[PDB]
Formats: C-alpha cells, structure tokens, sequence
C-alpha cells in the first residue's frame, strides 16, 4: 500500500498527516521546489523510518552483499552533509578542513545519483536493488579511500584531481542499464571496486 | 504580508540557524580574539627587541663610518644590487581566515662586496657588516609576524560586530511574529469551534424536546 | 513533437535551480556580506539578476514564441560552465550547448 | 604566494648602511631605482618621506616589509597611521638617538581597542 | 472616494485592509519607521501603487512635466534605499560602494523633504506640481551630479559637504506659498539648478 | 543502593559535559581548521564519536547492567588524562579512571 | 501571598503569567545553574525586583536600621560588576582598572557571602536584620577602603593581600554565632571596622 499525502487543512502539521505518520510504518519524503530544481523523486533522508530494513536486510544479508551497512553509512554521510552545509555557508567555503570535503563530495555523488532522475524510465531509469547497493559501494570504499588517504598525508586538490575517471564514472552510473551485467548487478562495478582499490594507491601519492 | 497559518515553522529553523551562526561566530571571534593578543605579545617583545638590536647595530656601524672618514655607505647603499636575506609569502589557515606568513631565505649570490676591503678599514666594516647580518636575521624573523597580526585585528573588528549583528537582530522578529500567528491561530480556530457549537446547541434543542 | 523541444523540460528545471540558488544566495548575503560566499553564489547571483531584467521585462501586446524564450534562457544560462551544469542529459546537453 | 621578496627601509644612513651591508633591500637591475630612503637627520624635508612611503608602499608591490624610523614615522604619522593594509606590511622600529615609545606605533593605536 | 483604514487586529493581514486594499485600484501605505521620524505619509514603491499614473502624466507632462522620468528614477532610489540601509544595518558601511553612499544620501533627503508634509505654516500646505518636479528635479541634478563627480574624481564627503546650503537651500525652499515668479515656480528652484550647476563645476576640479 | 555505585551520579556530569563539549567541538574543528583546534575540543571530539559509537549503539538481544554502564563509561571517561576531569569529586575520579 | 508562576501550553505570552506579572509590585526570579550552584534564590541583580523597598526601608529604617544608606550601594557594586563582565569578556581583561577588581572582589565577597547560602549550620537559616545590616556596612567600607587605598598608590594583589584576613573575615563572619554584641548584632563587624580603618593606613603604604 503506497498512499500519497498532501495538506488539506492550510498547515504541515494537520490530523490527516499526524494519523497517516502514525498508522504507517514507512516515512518517504518528498519536495515540490526539489522536484522542481530538476531534483525528483526527491526525498527528506533526514526524517524518515522503516520497520523492514532489518527482515528485509536479513536475507539480503546472505543473498547478497551488506548492504544495510553502506545504507547506514550513506545515511549519515547525507546527515554531516546538512551540518556541513551550514558551516560552509555561514562561515565560508574556504574556511572548512579536507576531511569535511570527502563527506560534501560523496553526499553530492551519492545524492546525484540516487537523488538524481530524469522523466519516468527514459534514460536508464531503472535500477536494481543489487545495482543500487553495488553503485553505493563504490562510492563509499571511495569515500573511505579519500579519507584512508588525506588521513596519512595528501592534499585536498591533488586527491580530488587524482580521482579524476573515477569519480566522473560513479556519478554516470545512472545511464548503464542492467543488460552489461547478467540480470541485476553490472560487472563494471565489480571492475570499478577494484578500480577503486588501484586509483587509491595513486591518489595517495 | 506575512502568514496567517502556520507560519512558525520557518521562525523556528530561521532562530536555530540564527542561533548556531551566532554560536559559530562567537567561537572565531573567540580564537580570533585569543590569536590577537597571542601575536600581540610576541610583536610587542619584538618591537623593543629588534629596536635595541637595530640600535646596537646602527651604532656600530656609526662609529665605523665615523672612524673610516669619506664614508661610502651612499656608494656600498648604490654598489648594492641584490640581497641576501630575503622573504616568501605563504597563506596559513589560523582561525578560518588567510594570515600571511615570512619564510627567511638565505642568498648566497652575494656575501661580499666591493667595498669590503679597501685597507684597515675594511675590517671594521665587514666587522659591522657581520653582526649587521645576523641582527638583520633577528629583526626580519621577529618582525615577520606584522602581517598575520595587522590581519587578525583587521578580521576580529568585522567578526565581533557580524555576530553581534546578527545576534542582535537575529530572534526577536522572529519570536514576536510567531507568538502573534500562534495567537491568531488559536482565536481562529476557536472561532469556527464556538459557532459550529451554537449551532449545534439549537441543533440538538429541536431533538431533545421530541 | 513538431511544436515544442526535448530540452525545455532541462532548461527549466535549471532555471528554477539557478534562480533557487541566487535567491538563496540573495537572503544570506545580505546578513553575513560579501567576505564568505563563493564564486558559485556569485555566479547564481549575477544570473538571477541578468534573468530577472531579461525574462521578466516583456511588452503586453508582443507574444514570445517558445523557442525564442528557450533561446533567451539558454543563453542566460550559458554564464556557468557545462560541468557546473547538471539539470539535464549530456546528449540533449551537449548538442544544444 | 611568492610575490614579494625586497625588504624596504626608511631610517638614517647610518641604519640603512647597516642594514644594506648585511643585507635587507637593493636597487633591482631592471628599472635602476633603489628601494631604500636614504634620509639625513635635519637635511631632508618631510615631504619626501610620504612621497618615499608612498611609492614604495603604493607604486610598488615586490616589497615585503617595510621598515620606518621612530622621528621619520612620527613625522608622517598621518600618512604611516593611515595605512594600515597588511601587503606590505609596516613595521614601527626605533630610530637613531631616539628611545622606544610605545605611542609611535601605528599597530599599537588599532590594536589597543578591540583586543 | 478617499477611505483610509486602520488595523483592528493589529497587523497588516486582516481581513479589513485586506478586503479594502483589495478592492480598491490606487494604495498608499504609511511605513512605522518612517512615520517615527514626524514624516506621514512615507510610501514610495513597497506600499503605494497605482495603474492611472501613465494616463495621468501624460496630461501634467503635456502642460510642462519632468515627473515622468524623476518618478520612477525616486521610486527607484527610494526603493533601492531601503536595501541598502539593510545591507549597511546588518553587515555596516564596508560592504557598500561609494556610489549607494551618495544614493543613500540622495535617499535620506529625498526622504526627508519628500516624506514630510504635515506643514508649520499656511505656505507649508499646498503642493503644486511644478515645486515638486523643481524640488525632484533638483535633487535628481544633485544626484546625477555627484555620481559624475565621483567619477570624475571626488569624495562622497566632500560632495555633500561641499553642496551644504546649496541642498539645504532646496530642502528649505517649503516654507512660503508661491507668489513669485511666472505664476507657482519662484526664482529660488530656478537658481538652485545654476547654483547646483556651478558647484558641479568646481567639486569635479 | 544496593545495586549502584555513587560515582554513577557522577559520572554522568563529565559524560554528558564531555559530550556537550564535544557536540560544540565537532562544529569547532570543521569552523577553526585544522591549525586551530585545541586538544581540549580534539579529545572531546573523539570522545563524542568514541562514546556515541559505544554508550548509545547497542543490539536487540543484548543485556546491560549498572555495573557494566559504569565500567563502559569509565572506559570511554578513561581516554582523557586526569588534568581535564574536574566535573566529579577527586575520591572518585582518582579511584576510578 | 507568594506564588510560583509555572508555564502553561509551551508559552510565555499567556495572560496567566502576564496579568500576574503585570499585577504583582515584587518579582523573585529563580535559575536552573542558580539552584545547582547552591544559591537561593537565583536572582542576583537581574532576576529580582520590588516597589515596596522605600516603606521597608522606611520601617526597618524606623527601628534601627542603617540599610537606606547602603541599600543603592549594594546594588551598585554588582550592576558594576555585572556591566564591567561584558566590558571585560568583550572589550579585553587589561581594559579594566584597579577599582572595577576591588569592585567586582567586593561584589564577588559579598554575593557569595550573602546569596551563598544552602543551610550549612544553624545560623544560615535564620539572619537578622543587625547582621545583614551591619554586613553591608562592613562590605562598603571594605569597599570604600579599598578603592581609597588603590587611589592613594597600591596594586590588586598587594592590596587584596594587604588585606587579608580582614576581608577573608568578612566571608567567613556568617559561619559565626549571631549572638555576638547582644542577641543579635554581629561583634566582629563593629571591632572590623576599626580593624579595617587601621589596615586601611597599612594596605596603602
């Protein structure tokens, strides 16, 4: 059963919003300015719950790779990402440290591709859920590679360009459809996870 | 102008961002403010430091030129083409602003000159030469800071009256908008409440007779 | 088909991006000043300032054909660069670029 | 960045003889002007010394630090108090037969309030 | 019909001035600060409105009018004003130019002689078209020409204090009923143009 | 009493000073920099994401006690020295770190 | 008729609280770090205030009181060091002068001996009016001595330890029976007087 909301009474805080929160058991978000901006399907990754991440996440567990950790994880980096959005914008966009930089620029990936549609199906609007979890361990052993490297001495602009194919082919991630693959996951992130692993190497240094 | 309904909810994340930029500011105008006095110290030890020391040296070489006679600090002051010890700019992050800082070079281009030795008085001179280099060393290193403290207290003046800006003018419109939308909102609903009950008084009068 | 374009649904969502981002830009630049923000919210700043004088400003007996309002928006959209441009497709993006 | 390297100085001859025979500023070999001034005690008038301190602090921009006598600073301390601009940066020092004051300092006066 | 209206629930969003203000074709609000200022009514172009004012210059412009071009150019500064008195509130006069310095000057005189018309005398009553379009003219010349004595080389400072009586003159010149002259327009807003026309010549020198 | 300790009451001073201090010094160190950070908001960061990561993430089978809360908030109070611990008695503090 | 006004409905512009505030002469404010720092009440120059001070004055005055001389003085000496804490946060700790520290020692002494109070023995419960009389006789000769004394040629520090135990009495004096000159005047304040007016020639030279 998936109910769509809207208001009906002049306010965000109305019974039928407060009686739909309580009697479901999952919270989506959605956003007409961010739907708008060229942003749909938007959604609010900072106020939303689900009871099936665990039973769902338990076969998965087995049948398929952890995913439920990378959802964490990329979760709370959409998280620091709002907290360090109000930092680099009251205080300034030159006043921030590197580490703060990798989480901003996995958030902006993460949320460019999956926040990130275009009209229903056209252009690869498909995905999987193994497809979804495969893209999003890119960007996170990424993410974790460019922190692993500016923690042991490297510099912010030379990681960044050090990157280079590796960030522009995570973020087109949304075009490739299923058929590179066999039926659900795509081999060129199976190649670009140990991509990844050869680029970090070079990004260090 | 503003809302009739529901209004409250942008007051409230306006006065908490309000708040932590408010917050934010006061911990850099904090170590901004720490920062200024910490190389105010340093530069105020400096001044009177390299003053005696440049003092000492300027005497010396006084009393050299005084005792050479046909002084040709004008000629050695024109002879001179290049410098040795010279200065690198660098930009540090201290506090989230750009200070600028002084790297002391060593130039080994020129160590003598040609004016150096001319006879007896050549010793006196590179004699005051010798000490002028390495109190020019000292004065160069201690006055090198100049710059990240006239950048600090240039920073903290626009710091200390942003934040008190901003904190002076950020909740009060905020709160005092909200508690009048709360208030219209309560009469209003109360209103529509206090009719559908007079309404419903006579409604149920017909019924409880029959 | 025959009547309209592919890139106008792009053109307008980058649009509204734009112009979200320098009203935006706009609120926060008058309480904190010029000394913390980017070149990105001058570059929507300038955009929303350039698109506001041009699109907004029409006569009220001249119609404006759609292609012509989506090649005026191109071109006050043509002030970023093509990487900093991400509210369309590449192939329908780099063809009308 | 590196776009600054001559030190500038304006004291008396006997200083700026010093400090020019260790080493601090010289005349650069592409233009043949010195960046130095050279000022006598009692020989020289003020106003070559803001015309001085105004093209080695203004006119030109290869200068890092910029050195300034105790009378000569206190002299053209409208103009030195004015300036107040951190590229180059001004550095008040005392002068030949002249004690330190703390009041001849122009970072002194701005860095007093708002500490 | 004239019909002025007040706030019975003590805002601006009740039903009341809205109802009225809605129905009605022309507006003109009264501003708190500055109605604190002993200056009723102050409105230039964020609560006064009007759609006749095109037909209606063509008639006051057809006999001898400036207004046409001096009305939206006061309705600009005098909207363009009120930003930048935020802007110098909230961050200070730093990060403004010099030439919305002379704007904000040319604003808070306009605004001063403009705003007041409650009148000390029985000359102090009346307001012909020709005194104002001398007077916005005038303060429109002085505007234009501390603009281009600033750009000719000058100071804000020395071009305010350097006009001094020569505005003040203007600003005064609303205290005596029009009986010299042609018929309204006395020679006194005729010889600020030259005096203000004179001084434009030695501010830039 | 019986089953609590008394340093329980007082541990939850420097805990919950630890993690306030420790909230204000996350935004701190992304504000300050990394060449303005102090190591009194250094250890209060870490002992935020130290003692968030241990004190308030647990399982859904899992048990604890008050003897095991007070020995796991005397292992994540036991990261700083014992010259930045002035919110509890010295008894207490110098007989359990 | 002293009554607590809690909140009620998450407001503070109801008229329960306001028509009681609005109503009432006397207001006693009371802080959450005020009760945790043992202080009772949580009001120090601020939080507190009452019309009815001039007949209580005049009444307490009435049967022996000298509290009328000294009653806008201890006041005064927290209102300066409250205003001299902003002026030393903000402005710098050496903008200060040697007169705000004995002021703000003075404040510090006598807001610690008089609000410090959380019952520590019999006689912090019950006070009578001869000893706090008396003990802002002795905190404004203290004061007043003290400020003499550092115009007169003396530093903080020599003169704080200058005092001594003539002021560290004067903090310790309520842990003394109150009984000391007949059943109720405090004995040491009469002979501290004396004692502070001959360490007085003492702390200056």
């Amino acid at each position: 059963i998936v109910a769509a909301v809207s208001p009906a009474g002049g306010d965000f805080s109305d019974p039928v919003t407060t009686a739909t929160l309580g009697i479901t058991q999952v919270f989506w978000g959605l956003d007409k300015k961010l739907a708008q901006r060229k942003h749909f399907p938007s959604i609010n990754t900072s106020v939303s719950y689900s009871k099936y991440t665990n039973v769902l996440n338990k076969f998965y567990d087995s049948n398929y790779p952890e995913f439920p950790v990378l959802r964490d994880r990329m979760k709370e980096i959409l998280s620091n990402a709002e907290e360090l959005e109000q930092v680099v914008q009251l205080v300034g966009k030159s006043a921030l440290s590197d580490s703060d930089k990798i989480t901003l620029d996995v958030a902006t990936l993460i949320k460019e591709d999956f926040l990130q549609q275009n009209g229903y199906s056209t252009y690869d609007a498909f995905c999987p859920i193994w497809k979804t979890f495969d893209m999003m361990r890119a960007f996170i052993s990424y993410h974790d590679e460019a922190q692993k490297a500016v923690a042991n001495g490297a510099n912010w602009s030379k990681l960044a360009d050090s990157t280079g194919d590796v960030k522009h082919a995570v973020s087109s991630s949304k075009f490739f459809e299923p058929s590179r693959g066999e039926k659900e996951v795509h081999g060129e992130f199976e190649k670009l996870l140990s991509t990844m692993q050869e680029r970090f190497a070079e990004s260090t240094d | 102008v503003f809302p009739t309904r529901m209004t409250l909810g942008l007051m409230k994340t306006k006065l908490k961002g309000a708040n932590q930029g408010y917050s934010l500011l006061k911990r850099k105008s904090e170590a901004l403010t720490k920062r200024f006095r910490d190389i105010t110290k340093r530069i105020d030890d400096a001044k009177q430091k390299m003053g005696r020391v440049m003092q000492t040296a300027a005497f010396s070489l006084a009393e050299v030129s005084y005792a050479t006679g046909e002084n040709i600090g004008y000629q050695v002051q024109e002879s001179v083409s290049t410098a040795r010890f010279k200065v690198r700019a660098r930009q540090e992050n201290v506090s989230g602003v750009y200070l600028s800082q002084f790297e002391s070079y060593i130039d080994p281009e020129i160590n003598d000159f040609r004016l150096t030795g001319l006879g007896r008085g050549g010793q006196q001179v590179q004699r005051a030469k010798e000490i002028y280099s390495r109190a020019v060393e000292t004065l160069v290193e201690l006055a090198s800071l100049q710059t990240a403290f006239i950048i600090l207290d240039e920073v903290i003046k626009v710091t200390n009256r942003r934040v008190n800006a901003i904190e002076h003018v950020i909740i009060p419109r905020t709160e005092n908008t909200i508690a009048y939308i709360n208030s219209e909102l309560d009469e209003l609903d109360r209103e529509e409440f206090y009719r559908l009950k007079k309404v419903q008084e006579k409604k149920q009068n017909e019924t409880a007779k029959l | 088909e025959g009547m309209t374009r592919k890139d106008h649904g792009d053109v307008s969502n980058q649009l509204y991006a734009k112009y979200a981002i320098g009203k935006d830009a706009a609120a926060m630049k008058a309480v904190v000043g010029e000394e913390a923000l980017s070149i990105e919210d001058k570059l929507s700043l300038e955009f929303l300032e350039k698109f506001e004088k041009t699109f907004i400003t029409q006569g009220a007996y001249e119609d404006r054909t759609v292609f012509e309002s989506l090649d005026q928006a191109w071109s006050l959209l043509r002030i970023y660069p093509k990487e900093m441009l991400n509210r369309i497709s590449p192939k329908i993006l780099d063809e009308f670029y | 960045a590196e776009k600054r390297t001559l030190i500038a100085v304006i004291a008396d001859e006997d200083t700026t003889t010093g400090l020019l025979l260790a080493g601090i500023g010289q005349i650069t070999p592409e233009t043949q002007e010195k960046n130095f001034f050279v000022y006598q005690e009692g020989k020289t008038t003020k106003e070559e010394i803001t015309d001085k301190f105004n093209h080695f602090t203004e006119e030109r921009d290869d200068i890092a630090i910029l050195l300034i006598n105790q009378h000569i600073a206190e002299n053209i301390r409208a103009r030195v108090d004015s300036f107040t601009n951190a590229f180059p940066a001004i550095l008040e020092i005392p002068s030949k037969d002249h004690p330190y004051d703390p009041e001849k300092d122009s970072v002194l006066k701005r860095v007093r309030k708002l500490f």
